[PDB]
């Protein structure tokens, strides 16, 4: 018993179902990836550890 | 035709009149001796096609050592004196490469080698280096000796 109006919100969601809105108008693609988001680092070492 | 030899096995001798023991001290990084002649080109008159080139004096060049900062030996404590003038004494060195059973195969054999020059190595917080530091003399002769000349 999960009566799945509680899947939709407990249960992950899957990849294959997705629409993609470029600028005023949606066109239907089969795949999509890179939509990282990546930083970069600065360090600093002095002497005294 | 026998072997050529490798410059990774060397010994060196000091010998101080302030230090009543000959000590031997491992280094690193042994530079190298130079000895240059100093000609000097003359121009003749008639002669266009030739040179002529007239030996004048012998440059002997300079040893530059490199250990790391180890415990304080006979020589890094007279370099101290030497540098603080406390002394101006000057030393023999016997420098020798040694082949695969210990046997000396040529032999430099430095004469009244001063200590001039200490030079520290750098102090960096993210390095991963031995400190070493460089030391250098200033010698008035020098012999060549040994087998493998």
């Amino acid at each position: 018993a999960i009566t799945a109006d509680d899947i939709a919100v407990q249960y992950p969601i899957p990849t294959y179902r997705f629409i993609v809105t470029l600028g005023d108008e949606q066109v239907p693609f089969t795949s999509a990836s890179g939509l990282d988001i990546n930083f970069d680092t600065i360090e600093y070492r002095d002497g005294t550890g | 035709m026998s072997t050529p030899a490798v410059s990774h096995r060397f010994l060196v001798n000091f010998l101080f009149n302030n230090i009543p023991n000959p000590f031997d001290i491992a280094f690193q990084r042994i530079s190298g001796l130079s000895r240059t002649l100093e000609v000097s080109q003359h121009r003749e008159g008639g002669e266009n096609v030739r040179n002529l080139w007239l030996a004048e004096q012998v440059n002997h060049g300079s040893l530059v050592l490199e250990r790391g900062v180890m415990n304080a030996s006979p020589l890094t404590l007279q370099f101290d004196r030497v540098l603080r003038r406390e002394s101006t004494q000057w030393a023999n060195v016997v420098i020798m490469l040694l082949n695969e059973l210990s046997l000396p195969v040529t032999t430099w054999t430095l004469s009244h080698a001063l200590p001039v020059r200490w030079q520290m190595g750098d102090l960096d917080a993210g390095s991963n280096q031995v400190l070493i530091n460089t030391l250098e003399l200033r010698y008035q002769d020098m012999r060549m000796l040994g087998v493998k000349l």
